[PDB]
């Protein structure tokens, strides 16, 4: 009975340790998923901003007609 | 990543180029300002797209031509090089004295564009072979670029002179002088002649007043379909080099024939449901190609067919097998399975099926034979020969060119007659 009381100790401790480590790994996976959104969004913002700026530049250039004094 | 520069030349080459660019813009969903609604176009500020093409000619008329037609603002003035004189049907005026002082500059605008790409699958040229400007300038340019980048392939979408319905009186000289040099530094001389184009546009579409716009549009459709299987994914993909490998057996039997499908008029449109065997029957008909040479009068060394749309590949391959096996006489024996297929996945604008057929066939030596006939008939009298002798050109180059032409046609004949 004592050796069973102790083997269940070992078993419970190990089947808790492993679940804890797997939880840590899942948390790291979530952290990387989160980090991905930064490079997903900053690039979108910079793309839209380049679009706006270069469109405004095209406009300002094209807005040169004739003077006719 | 397999890009293509699109060099032009001469008035006809420039017209065909403008038509091709507007058709490609139609397919790729671009509007005449260059906004969506890398193989051909190039990205540019403000989401704009500019074609990767250069436009050369000795007369500035074609400048106003390509500016006047729609989709003329897609191009860039850095690729608008233009002389002043215009060759006026003097081939030498496009190869030795006047054209030269332009081609140098053109080299820059070529290398101002070639290195812009990273894996340049090859060039492609659009010009005529009778006009001094197109023929001469394009020939010198082919020389230069084949000296420069021998690794890439140089398609020449050339329009050979109208054999019987001649519009100029100096066609044979320029055609022969051009072919003599084209046969060396080219890889795909797909010939077109307005005789076949009028034949098609008359007896296949019943059209009323065929202007040059319609012929250019037809050649544009064929030009697009040629490489569309590379422009898009497909169940069995090809490129500009698989074609070359499967089409030429020797370094100088590389002169092709072009065919498009399907083509019908309204009355005939309301009938004849679209199905791959019908497309085959319309594609392998003799009068349905861009060359005034009944292909039955020769054999097919080899021939590739690129389909565009959604179909059943088994039906494609079985139709190809049936058509090569039933008419075994017109095909050549010493090579087996001499037909080739490919299939894309995006057909043209609203056309649930499309076929583009390219065939290396010894039935086209007759065209060169008759052109050389006109040449030799006009040369033994030295007719209109001073116009060329005046430009440093001699009389040895002409007989050398004619002898090279006859050597080429003798090659076609000799290795048509061979057996196993
Ligand atoms: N399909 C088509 N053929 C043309 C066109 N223009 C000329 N051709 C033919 O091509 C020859 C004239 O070549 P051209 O370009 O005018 O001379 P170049 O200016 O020296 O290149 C003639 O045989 C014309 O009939 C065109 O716009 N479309």
């Amino acid at each position: 009975t004592q050796t069973l009381e102790l083997n269940r100790m070992r078993g419970m401790l190990e089947d808790d340790f492993n679940r804890k480590k797997a939880s840590i790994r899942q948390a790291v996976k979530e952290e990387n998923q989160q980090l991905d959104k930064q490079k997903r969004d900053l690039e979108k913002q910079s793309n839209n901003e380049k679009l706006n700026y270069e469109r405004t530049e095209i406009d300002m250039v094209k807005t040169r007609g004739q003077k006719r004094p | 990543m397999r890009e293509i520069v699109h060099i032009q030349g001469g008035q006809c080459g420039n017209q065909i180029g403008a038509k091709f660019w507007e058709v490609i813009s139609d397919e790729h969903g671009i509007d005449p300002t260059g906004t969506y609604h890398n193989v051909y176009y190039n990205e540019a500020t403000g989401g704009r797209y500019v074609p990767r093409a250069i436009l050369m000619d000795l007369e500035p008329g074609t400048m106003d031509s390509v500016r006047a037609g729609p989709f003329g603002q897609l191009f860039r003035p850095d690729n608008f090089v233009f002389g002043q004189t215009g060759a006026g049907n003097n081939w030498a005026k496009g190869h030795y004295t006047e054209g030269a002082e332009l081609i140098d500059s053109v080299l820059d605008v070529v290398r101002k564009e070639a290195e812009g790409c990273d894996c340049l699958q090859g060039f492609q040229i659009t010009h005529s072979l009778g006009g001094g400007t197109g023929s001469g300038m394009g020939t010198l340019l082919i020389s230069k670029v084949r000296e420069e980048y021998p690794d890439r392939i140089m398609e020449t979408f050339s329009v050979v002179p109208s054999p019987k319905v001649s519009d100029t009186v100096v066609e044979p000289y320029n055609a022969t002088l051009s072919v003599h040099q084209l046969v060396e530094n080219a890889d795909e001389c797909m010939v077109i002649d307005n005789e076949a184009l009028y034949d098609i546009c008359f007896r296949t579409l019943k059209l009323t007043t065929p202007t040059y716009g319609d012929l250019n549009h037809l050649v544009s459709a064929a030009m697009s379909g040629v490489t569309c299987c590379l422009r898009f994914p497909g169940q069995l993909n090809s490129d500009l080099r698989k074609l070359a490998v499967n089409l030429i057996p020797f370094p100088r039997l590389h002169f092709f024939m072009i065919g498009f499908a399907p083509l019908t008029s309204r009355g005939s449109q309301q009938y004849r449901a679209l199905t791959v065997p019908e497309l085959t029957q319309q594609m392998f008909d003799a009068k349905n190609m861009m060359c005034a040479a009944d292909p039955r009068h020769g054999r097919y060394l080899t021939a590739s067919a690129l389909f565009r749309g959604r179909m059943s590949t088994k039906e494609v391959d079985e139709q190809m097998l049936n058509v090569q096996n039933k008419n075994s006489s017109y095909f050549v024996e010493w090579i087996p399975n001499n037909i080739k297929s490919s299939i894309c996945d995006i057909p043209p604008k609203g056309l649930k099926m499309a076929v583009t057929f390219v065939g290396n066939s010894t039935a086209i030596q007759e065209m060169f034979k008759r052109v050389a006939e006109q040449f030799t008939a006009m040369f033994r009298r030295k007719a209109f020969l001073h116009w060329y002798t005046g430009e440093g050109m001699d009389e040895m180059e002409f007989t050398e060119a004619e002898s090279n032409m006859n050597d080429l046609v003798s090659e076609y004949q000799q290795y048509q007659d061979a057996t196993a």
